[PDB]
RNA sequence: ACAGGUUGAUAUUCCUGUGCCAAUAGUAUUAUGAGUUAGAUGGUAACAUAUAUAUAAAUGAACUCCUUUACAUAGGCUUUAC
RNA sequence: GAUGUUAGGAGGGCAAAUCCGCCGAAUUUAAGCAUAUAAUUAAGCGGAAGAAAAGAAAAUAACUAUGAUUCCUUUAGUAACGGCGAGUGAACAAGGACCAGCUCAAACGGUUAAUCCUUCGUUUGGUGCAAACCUUUCGACGGAAUUGUCGUUGAAUUAUUCCA
């Protein structure tokens, strides 16, 4: 919706700062993503 | 002395003067709210006699129960199982009405305190009313005394819910010791699992 | 970069402007951050690690200074009395536990348990 | 009424509250924050999600020279405060923006 | 309707004659605390509490006993007047409990009773002893 | 609480203009108009009356009595706006 | 009996294997099933501890008698219960492990409740770097307590002997 409590928008956030790839230098030293389509939040 | 014959007083009952003296205070409990403290003991013989010891933080309570049957607790009467258990209405409790008693004042409604003991005071048709002694265990008085001071442990909380009361005593068959009583002794699910118990050894 | 046992004996006032400036010049690092530099990117820590320590030199140093004034009384506040278990708070003191009836007393003066040895 | 005996409890430490340097974080510098610094002499600074429009405006005023006409607030999806600051004519923003960044 | 164990406690003393008793054993209220710690320190009397009354009664130890009339579980005094009679020694039953307390310096007390007085007041004891 | 404008992505929310609404403490000054030598007038009536940078201001307690808030459906008729 | 953001304190919840109260089935077995059986089980709900519960004779025996409680070994698939079907089912002794006793109440003590507690204080210590703990006697001022706290455990009295 348009409207959201919050919590929920600052888990909406928390869900899409989650996804973000894992660093490129890290790996010079993933198996869990989020997609938006097909993989509904729920929560 | 004066125990004594407080004593003999209240054991004859059906003689006037005490029969009067029942009627007029179960007229007053009828009235009051069902758990309420007292000022001090209304039977001193009985009280004294029994857990009560009268220098500071030792306190009375009046309880008021339900008498008779509880009924079965079954949804809308009926029962699905064998006929057997298929009877609603005359099914009697395990815990005499005492205990209870000890219980609705001893869980959450006086429950800073520890319940030490309880005596009869009156009955009617309705209700019957009990005194119900507790005592506090987070004040000096209990914790010095050399006396008494058990009750203080952290191991006596809630006595009145474990059966472990006179009236607890009582309904476990532990009031009655011998061969009568059997099976009864070191605890009824104790000593059904002890017989139960199977036993081997590594060579058997 | 600055170390605690330096710090330590400083006087309040000092201490906390001490502390202040710090944050400050973490603010600046910040600041640079936020724009395109790179340059300074890794002294933030050394910063932010410093004004840690000062931090936890002051906190103590108010501790011990509280401490210090509630001495005896029997009624500090219940932050600085024992934070045993609550098991162990509820419990009696050992000098109760131990304390025992007068004739009781009396038994265990007079006939006390004895070591003794056969033939 | 009340008269505690002592102190019920007591707070040791320098405050955890949420202190002036803290609440706000850092300029803007986003190619759209640098156009509102030029144009309509309007300074754009990122804050905690806990601030208030009162606390950023005396904080500012306190953290730098600038006076606030008004501050409007938002709050991000990625958990960060944006303010815009709209300054008074009192000063003029660019001088103060060439300043501190 | 109420039995006659239960009623005679509605009799008590006239009022008139109750302070002229009250004020005779004034005089007899017993030991002070202060006054017990000043006894000690450099190097006959009424006495008090259902128990030790009922042995003073019992043992004719007592001569003279009086009963404060509404302490509130009726049998703690019920028993008092039929056994005064019995063991044959006056008793008297007075309207103010509070007072009887008052009395041996306590908030409140139940029976007091006095074994002998002095030698110039003994008619005085006597003659309550006869109203009684 | 509206119009116009404005950005790569927002706008009755930013910008420019214009307003409106709500607060707006105590004390002392000032200025604004009233009433007084403790409470204005008009109008036959229905009722009307303060145009001060601002229509601000027309004694009123307890206790009461109302009203607005605040209302169905159908059918036509009529007026204004788009 | 109310009332108090009065002064000091306490309970709530989480955790369950063992542990304690309740409440409480049925699938099942019987070649069916109705009593029995499954089972004083499972689920449900309450409560504890490092273990708990039990415990100091309203016991058993019928002997040359034993002697708080628990557990093991056992009696015993026995006495016994039971459509006397299916099935169920103890106790006493005996051999051990361990081995521990007690106090209120009741009686007795009034030329003096000898008790108890909060708050204020006050000192003989000992540890510790400090923090802090740990011992330590001595007074106040409140209260509480005879509607019964404390002492004593029939009562004195002799010789002996001990302990603080």
């Amino acid at each position: 919706g348009s409207i959201k409590r919050f919590r929920l928008k600052q888990r909406l956030g928390k869900c899409r700062r989650q996804n973000r790839p894992v660093p490129h230098w890290y790996r010079l030293k993933n198996t869990k993503r989020r997609h938006w389509r097909r993989t509904k939040l729920g929560l | 002395g004066a125990y004594k014959y407080i004593q003999e007083i209240w054991k004859k009952k059906q003689s006037d003067a005490m029969h009067f003296l029942l009627r007029v205070r179960t007229w007053e409990y009828r009235q009051l709210p069902v758990v309420h403290r007292v000022s001090k003991p209304s039977r001193p013989d009985k009280a004294r006699r029994l857990g009560y010891k009268a220098i500071q933080g030792f306190v009375i309570y009046r309880v008021r129960v339900r008498r008779g049957d509880r009924k079965k607790r079954v949804k809308k009467g009926i029962v699905h199982g064998k006929p057997k258990h298929q009877g609603v209405h005359k099914q009697k409790s395990t815990r005499n009405l005492k205990s209870v008693a000890e219980g609705k004042v001893g869980k959450s409604i006086c429950g800073n305190l520890r319940v030490l003991n309880s005596y009869w005071v009156g009955q009617d048709a309705v209700y019957k009313y009990y005194e119900v002694i507790l005592v506090d265990p987070n004040h000096n008085a209990v914790r010095n005394n050399p006396k008494i001071n058990w009750i203080c442990n952290p191991v006596h909380k809630h006595r009145e819910l474990r059966g472990l009361t006179s009236a607890g005593k009582k309904y476990r068959g532990l009031r009655v010791k011998g061969h009568l009583s059997a099976k009864s002794r070191p605890s009824i699910r104790a000593n059904w699992k002890r017989r139960q118990l199977i036993k081997l050894r590594k060579c058997r | 970069n600055v170390k605690a046992y330096e710090l330590r004996t400083l006087k309040k006032k000092e201490l906390l402007d001490k502390l202040d400036e710090l944050k400050k010049e973490l603010s600046g690092l910040r600041i640079s951050k936020a724009l395109g530099n790179s340059a300074k990117n890794s002294k933030i820590h050394g910063v932010r690690k410093n004004v840690a320590r000062v931090l936890t030199v002051y906190n103590q140093k108010r501790k011990m200074e509280l401490r210090q004034l509630y001495k005896n009384k029997k009624f500090k506040p219940y932050n600085l009395r024992k934070k045993l278990t609550k098991n162990k708070r509820l419990q009696l003191s050992p000098k109760q536990k131990a304390a025992m009836t007068l004739r009781q007393k009396k038994k265990v003066q007079n006939f006390p348990q004895r070591k003794y040895l056969v033939v | 009424a009340r008269n505690p005996k002592c102190p019920r409890i007591v707070k040791s430490c320098h405050s955890k509250t949420l202190d002036k340097y803290g609440l706000i974080k850092y300029p803007l510098t986003s190619e759209k924050a640098m156009k509102k610094i030029e144009e309509i002499n309007t300074l754009v600074f990122m804050c905690d999600k806990r601030a208030n429009k009162k606390n950023i405006k005396k904080s500012v005023k306190n953290l730098f020279g600038i006076e606030c006409d008004k501050v409007n607030v938002l709050n991000t999806l990625n958990g960060d405060k944006k303010a815009y600051v709209r300054l008074s004519g009192e000063h003029d923003a660019l001088e103060v923006a060439n300043k501190i960044g | 309707k109420v039995p006659p164990s239960i009623n005679q406690f509605n009799h008590t003393l006239p009022k008139s004659q109750t302070q002229d008793l009250l004020n005779f054993l004034k005089a007899y209220k017993p030991e002070s605390k202060t006054d017990k710690k000043q006894r000690l320190l450099n190097k006959l009397f009424l006495k008090y509490g259902i128990n030790h009354i009922t042995k003073l009664v019992e043992n004719k130890k007592a001569n003279l006993v009086v009963i404060a009339n509404d302490v509130s579980p009726i049998e703690l005094v019920l028993f008092l007047p039929a056994l005064c009679r019995l063991k044959e020694v006056p008793y008297c039953i007075v309207k103010d409990k509070a007072t009887l307390g008052k009395l041996v310096h306590k908030k409140t007390a139940t029976a007091v009773c006095l074994e002998s007085v002095k030698k110039e007041d003994q008619e005085k004891l006597d003659y309550f002893a006869k109203v009684c």
